[PDB]
RNA sequence: GGGCAAGUCUGGUCGCAGCAGCCGCGGUAAUUCCAGCUCCAAUAGCGUAUAUUAAAGUUGCUGCAGUUAAAAAGCUCGUA
RNA sequence: GAAACCAAAGUCUUUGGGUUCCGGGGGGAGUAUGGUUGCAAAGCUGAAACUUAAAGGAAUUGACGGAAGGGCACCACCAGG
RNA sequence: CAGACACCAUGGUGCACCUGACUCCUGAGG
């Protein structure tokens, strides 16, 4: 458990958690904005684009293929 | 998880030990971490008193014998078959080998 | 890996046609088709023969 | 074609008492608090109206001298819907085998649940009179008494064992490992076991005690030993 | 375990202790009761009609019992020399 | 070393000792005709090996039961002998030292008698 | 291939046996080999008695 | 209680009970067998009252009493100093008899080569009768048992204390409960002793 | 030390109820105390109990019964005013047809059906079934 | 193919083309692919991407965990 | 309690005595970066991209050990041919 | 217990697989 529960301890509690919620990987990324400077999707949902070059990917183990990728 | 309670022989309600050392081995290892054996010995053993008391003349006297306080390292201990291996159940007990 | 050489593409496709059946009968429409599964499921032939069957299956 | 048998072998009292019709239910014997060690007893009274549910099939194993070594693991699980439900656990080398056995132990191990009301009183127990949990391995489900017309608000395995229980109205919240099946359905079963085990103040009145079938009906079984 | 003004509800009612003030429940180990043979007195010989004491789980498990069962016996009499 | 009895013949041989106890002999070639008599045995060295045990058996047997295996006519016998009688209890035994707590328990039923006193040298019995 | 090893032990166990046993080897389900033992009662394997004890087909 | 002033003792009981060494106890300190107690011999060991003994093995007695078998209900002794008491007492009573190795299940196991069918144990100290006292709680049966001052308490319902290990005092507790019940129901009746002396019970006692 | 005294008794009463135990050394005994225990033995949940007094603050010895199942403190105190017992009622106790949530309201220390009559809240001390 | 409702499908391919949120299929007798056929689910709607919410007692006020799984400051004094 | 253990690691879904500290899958990393203390060596605060469905704990069963007590065989040795 | 106690490194891979219903059916008679 292991949390303060006086009768004033509100400001307490209400900081505690705040500052305890940063830590979490899947928050952090969103809320200071990595996801959008990082990737091109968080602040948008669909992009298009100019292909550039067409790539064959020889596909890393496991599996054995040619992915095949645009660039 | 801990494999010994006392981890060797423990050093609860102290703070801290001085090191000893090994006797055929010279190794800094705690005093109450590590093997600690008296060894009580005649001096002429069982093998010269055979004829030492034969040919003794003018002579009335019990043998002496020879007091060393060895210790010994935990892996010279274990080595040489001070201590040995033994069940988990068998850990628990404080109970050693009769002498 | 990274690599950069396409290779075969349509491999497959490319020895696969399709071909079709038609209809004798057409595939049928809404309110008709969800009373029709629950009349060919139940009232019939009220189930008694056979059981461990699917609708589609060869055990 | 295939058709089944039974047949009666008494090992202790209660056996004979059963057959000879001086005990006419499962009852009783709950109350009094004595063993059933006989399948036949439970079949007798009922043997009617007894589903099994196979929970799981699952193999498990262990490593042999050469090679590997493997067998199956079956859950059965058994009740009426009037209040009283089994389960039951064996191991055998086929899967045939281990749910023919399951069942056996199934039925032997038949407990009753206490059925009560949300806050009700009249037309009859829908659900729990109080709320019970059970835990099993750090896996906890928690039974809550929910209204009529609610449903079992569960999820499939313990809902099966809540249906089969006569809790036809419940909420539930388990927490813990939810990737293990078996430490689920046998929670579930701890906490519908306890709400005999809970006193309520509609069972706080006193009752003077049995004085045992064994030693009343003493003399009737006296058949060649007592 | 009654509902309403005292329709019953429920399977059974179990037995209860005064040992602990605690329910024999369910189909549960270690439950049995302990009749001890009244003796008509003065005449000797047993005359019925058992005192009958319940024994519970629990206090037996925490080797309650013996002192218990003669606290119920003498409570509500009656054994010779007391 | 080699061929010691298998649990077959011993099994047979408690048997045949017990049932047939007053037929027995102690030779070994009047026991192996008699195992001819009073069972069905398939080889003659199994018939040969039981035999050969009941004698063994037999010699012991006749200096009364020995161990894992008695017969019915010792039992009652030996019931019979112990009647033994050690005490007729008490001795009478009234009227002597006691421990100064057993005098209090006899002091206060009606009865007390000589009992012992002082403590010197404790530990008791050190 | 249970149901049909179960019904034939089940009617020669029932005709009077001492004991009886059924193999079915050989493979199942593509590539790999199976065998499965279907036993009930007494069997041996010890010595001569075998032969004479014990018929095989 | 029964006719009544037998029932208070006697002097006979009190002769019998210091012959047989019943009255030491250990030297083990009581939380459970405390209440008992006389008082404490000086530097150790126990004087029980033989008050509460009598007590005690009256009720034990009167709950075999009001059974009308006397079958069900198994002696047991695994002691030496005992088999021949419970054998005795088997002859006289009518017990079920138990003596030298239980051989673990015969209240337990369906398939098995023994059973069988008690309602009540009584047992001479459940330390080496302890395969019984553990069997017992598995399969709901009540068990009475001689209980000194360093015996387990647990799945014991009525304790007797007396010293109950070796010598004429497992033996005279035997004869003493058998001459007990054969009073409330049996052929000696009224409440009048037994016309058997103890020596009958005891142990062997190695024979010259 | 003590910064509740509900606690510690509550506490006692359970442990010594689990044993079969009988009795109960509670301290260091407050007017509360005496009025959670009466509310209590009413409703037949304990026994009668009977003060000692001492002038270092007094001794409480209890004797309980086992027509209890659990009596929880709800510390630290929170205010209800009838708005908020309804939502306690449903999450803590296990029916709406036994149990009392016991309060300490300005027209006295109160189970809270009398609460509810009296249209009187305050701050809830704890709850018993 | 599993989670997942409905193919111990038929032809074709054979670790190739593809499939694949995740677990994993496909290296020749592929119930996952590519077509056909059949069946399932929802039905004038359904699929997909993405933000956020629920599930999540994986942020734990109600209601978390910290001997060993991620986690008690070397220790004490001590003011807010 | 997941167990190993543990009269506390108990009085936790029947969840709540007081107060404090730290953790939120595994790696990147006590690294980067700025500040701070230190003569120095160093100490404190402390990121991200990207990577990946396992990292880990415990017990169970096997296999294996140049770990400890054992046995048995001329497919091993001994004495020898 | 209370006689002697030495170097020695390296090395790869797949298929272990999952459901219940007793006849040789007797076949002169039946």
């Amino acid at each position: 458990m292991g949390k303060c529960r006086g009768l004033r301890t509100a400001r307490k509690l209400r900081s505690h958690r705040r500052d305890q919620k940063w830590h979490d990987k899947q928050y952090k990324k969103a809320h200071l904005g990595t996801a959008l400077k990082a990737n091109p999707f968080g602040g948008a949902s669909h992009a298009k684009g100019i292909v550039l070059e067409k790539v064959g990917v020889e596909a890393k183990q496991p599996n054995s293929a040619i992915r095949k990728c645009v660039r | 998880t801990k494999k010994r309670r006392n981890n060797g022989r423990a050093k609860k309600g102290r703070g801290h030990v001085q090191p000893i050392r090994c006797t055929n081995c010279a190794c800094c290892v705690p005093k109450d971490k590590a093997i600690k054996k008296f060894v009580i010995r005649n001096i002429v053993e069982a093998a010269a008193v055979r004829d030492i008391s034969e040919v003794s003349v003018f002579d009335a006297y019990v043998l002496p014998k020879l007091y060393v306080k060895l210790h010994y390292c935990v892996s010279c201990a274990i080595h040489s078959k001070v201590v040995r291996n033994r069940s988990r159940e068998a850990r628990k007990d404080r109970t050693p080998p009769p002498r | 890996k990274v690599h950069g050489s396409l290779a075969r593409v349509g491999k497959v496709r490319g020895q696969t046609l399709k071909v079709a059946k038609q209809e004798k009968k057409k595939k049928r429409t809404g309110r008709a088709k969800r009373r029709m599964q629950y009349n060919r499921r139940f009232v019939n032939v009220v189930p008694t023969f056979g059981k461990k069957k699917g609708p589609n299956a060869n055990s | 074609g295939k058709a089944g048998d039974k047949e009666w072998l008494p090992v202790t009292k209660l056996g004979r008492l059963v057959k000879d019709m001086k005990i006419k239910s499962l009852e009783e014997i709950y109350l009094f608090s004595l063993p059933i060690k006989e399948s036949e007893i439970i079949d007798f009274f009922l043997g009617a109206a007894l589903k099994d549910k196979v929970l799981k099939i699952m193999p498990v194993q262990k490593q042999t001298q050469a090679g590997q070594r493997t067998r199956f693991k079956a859950f059965v699980a058994i009740g009426d819907y009037n209040g009283h439900v089994g389960l039951g656990m064996k191991c055998s080398k086929e899967v045939a085998t281990a749910i023919r056995g399951a069942i056996i132990l199934a039925k032997l191990s038949i407990v009753p649940v206490r059925r009560g009301y949300w806050g009700n009183k009249i037309g009859k127990p829908h659900t729990v009179r109080c709320k019970v949990t059970g835990r099993c391995g750090s896996v906890l489900v928690r039974l809550i008494p929910a209204p009529r017309g609610t449903g079992i608000i569960s999820a499939p395995v313990p809902k099966k064992l809540l249906l089969m229980a006569g809790i036809d109205d419940c909420y539930t919240s388990a927490g813990g490992c939810t990737a293990t099946l078996g430490n689920f359905a046998k929670a579930t079963f701890d906490a519908i076991s306890k709400t005999y085990s809970y006193l309520t103040p509609d069972l706080w009145k006193e009752t003077v005690f049995t004085k045992s079938p064994y030693q009343e009906f003493t003399d009737h079984l006296v058949k060649t030993h007592t | 375990m009654q509902s309403n003004a005292g329709e019953f509800v429920d399977l059974y009612v179990p037995r209860k202790c005064s040992a602990s003030n605690r329910i024999i429940g369910a189909k549960d180990h270690a439950s049995i009761p302990m009749n001890v043979a009244e003796v008509d007195k003065v005449t000797g010989r047993f005359n019925g009609q058992s005192k009958t004491y319940a024994i519970c789980g629990a206090i037996r498990r925490m080797g309650e019992s013996d002192d218990s069962i003669l606290r119920l016996a003498k409570s509500h009499g009656i054994v010779s020399q007391n | 070393m080699g061929r010691v009895r298998t649990k077959t013949v011993k099994k047979a041989a408690r048997v045949i000792i017990e049932k047939y106890y007053t037929r027995l002999g102690n030779d070994f070639h009047t026991n192996k005709r008699v195992c001819e008599e009073i069972a069905i045995i398939p080889s003659k060295k199994l018939r040969n090996k039981i035999a050969g045990y009941v004698t063994h058996l037999m010699k012991r047997i006749q200096r009364g039961p020995v161990r894992g295996i008695s017969i019915k006519l010792q039992e009652e016998e030996r019931e019979r002998r112990d009647n033994y009688v050690p005490e007729v209890s008490a001795l009478d035994q009234e009227i002597i030292e006691v421990d100064p707590d057993t005098k209090e328990m006899l002091k206060l039923l009606d009865f007390g008698s000589l009992s012992n006193l002082q403590v010197t040298q404790p530990t008791v019995g050190m | 291939v249970r149901r049909a090893c179960y019904g034939v032990l089940r009617f020669i166990m029932e005709s009077g046996a001492k004991g009886c046993e059924v193999v079915v080897s050989g493979k199942l389900r593509g590539q790999r080999a199976k065998s499965m033992k279907f036993v009930d009662g007494l069997m041996i394997h010890s010595g001569d008695p075998v032969n004479y004890y014990v018929d095989t087909a | 209680s029964g006719a009544l002033d037998v029932l208070q003792m006697k002097e006979e009981d009190v002769l019998k009970f210091l012959a047989a060494g019943t009255h030491l106890g250990g030297t083990n300190l009581d939380f459970q067998m405390e209440q008992y107690i006389y008082k404490r011999k000086s530097d150790g060991i126990y004087i029980i009252n033989l008050k509460r003994t009598w007590e005690k093995l009256l009720l034990a007695a009167r709950a075999i009493v009001a059974i009308e078998n006397p079958a069900d209900v198994s002696v047991i002794s695994s002691r030496n100093t005992g088999q021949r008491a419970v054998l005795k007492f088997a002859a006289a009573t009518g017990a079920t008899p138990i003596a030298g190795r239980f051989t673990p299940g015969t209240f337990t196991n369906q398939i098995q080569a023994a059973f069988r069918e008690p309602r009540l144990l009584v047992v001479t100290d459940p330390r080496a009768d302890h395969q019984p006292l553990t069997e017992a709680s598995y399969v709901n049966l009540p068990t009475i048992a001689l209980c000194n001052t360093d015996s387990p308490l647990r799945y014991v319902d009525i304790a007797i204390p007396c010293n109950n290990k070796g010598a004429h005092s497992v033996g005279l507790m035997w004869w003493m409960l058998a001459r007990e019940v054969l009073r409330m129901r049996g052929t000696i009746s009224r409440e009048h002793p037994w016309e058997v002396m103890p020596d009958l019970y005891f142990y062997r006692d190695p024979e010259e | 030390v003590r910064m509740n005294v509900l606690a510690d008794a509550l506490k006692s009463i359970n442990n010594a109820e689990k044993r079969g135990k009988r009795q109960v050394l509670i301290r260091p005994c407050s007017k509360v105390i005496v009025r959670f225990l009466t509310v209590m033995m009413k409703h037949g949940y304990i026994g009668e109990f009977e003060i000692i007094d001492d002038h270092r603050a007094g001794k409480i010895v209890v004797n309980l019964t086992g027509r209890l199942n659990k009596c929880g403190v709800i510390s630290p105190r929170f205010d209800v005013q009838l708005k908020d017992l309804e939502k306690w009622q449903n999450n803590l106790l296990p029916s709406r047809q036994f149990g009392f949530i016991v309060l300490t309201t300005s027209a006295g220390i109160m189970d809270h059906e009398e609460a509810r009559r009296k249209h009187t809240g305050g701050k809830i001390l704890g709850f018993f079934f």
